[PDB]
C-alpha cells in the first residue's frame, strides 16, 4: 500500500477545468470591483458596502 | 464657534451688557455689541435609509403624469429623492420597480 508523485499528480480533466474556474472567478470578482469602486453596487443587509464586496468575493 | 479678541488673542464668552448681549474678553476691555443675527449651524450626519425604504415603505413621491420607469415602460414604480448625509448635500434621485414577475433595481 503505497503513495507517489504519481497518486497526487493532476489529470488534463483537471487542468482544464481549473482554468475555466479562474477565468470565471476572476471574471465575477472584478465586475464587483468595478461595481463599488466606480458605480452602483447592491449593499446587502446590515453592513457596509465594503463588507458586502468582501463576502461577495469570499 | 471660537472667535477671539482682535487685541490680545485670548477667547471670547458671550455675556450681557446694558443694552445687548456682548462677546467680551476676560483680559483686555475688547468687547463686540451682538447688534444683527449670527448663527453657527452644525448639520449632522442623519441615519441610513437604504434598509428603511426597502420592502413596501410609506413612500408618497408619486404624483399624476409621472414617468414610468424606462425598462418595464409602465408607472407601476416608485420614486423618491432624500439627502443621505446632511442637509447641505444635493438630494440624490432613485427609484424602484415591483411589477409581476418582474424585480430590479436601479438608480
Ligand atoms: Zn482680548
Ligand atoms: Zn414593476
Amino acid at each position: 500500500f503505497s503513495i507517489g508523485i504519481g497518486d497526487v499528480t493532476p489529470g488534463q480533466g483537471l487542468l482544464k477545468a481549473k482554468y475555466e474556474l479562474l477565468n470565471a472567478g476572476y471574471k465575477k470578482c472584478d465586475e464587483y470591483i468595478e461595481a463599488l469602486n466606480t458605480g452602483k453596487l447592491q449593499q446587502q443587509p446590515g453592513c457596509t458596502a465594503e463588507e458586502t464586496l468582501e463576502a461577495l468575493i469570499l | 464657534m471660537l472667535l477671539f479678541c482682535p487685541g490680545c488673542g485670548n477667547g471670547l464668552i458671550v455675556e450681557e451688557g446694558q443694552r445687548c448681549h456682548r462677546f467680551s474678553c476676560n483680559t483686555c476691555p475688547y468687547v463686540h455689541n451682538i447688534t444683527r443675527k449670527v448663527t453657527n449651524r452644525k448639520y449632522p450626519k442623519l441615519k441610513e435609509v437604504d434598509d428603511v425604504l426597502g420592502g413596501a415603505a410609506a413612500w408618497e413621491n408619486v404624483d399624476s403624469t409621472a414617468e414610468s420607469c424606462p425598462k418595464c415602460e409602465h408607472p407601476r414604480a416608485y420614486f423618491m429623492q432624500l439627502q443621505t448625509r446632511s442637509a447641505d448635500e444635493p438630494m440624490t434621485t432613485f427609484y424602484k420597480c415591483c411589477n409581476a414577475q418582474c424585480g430590479h433595481r436601479w438608480r
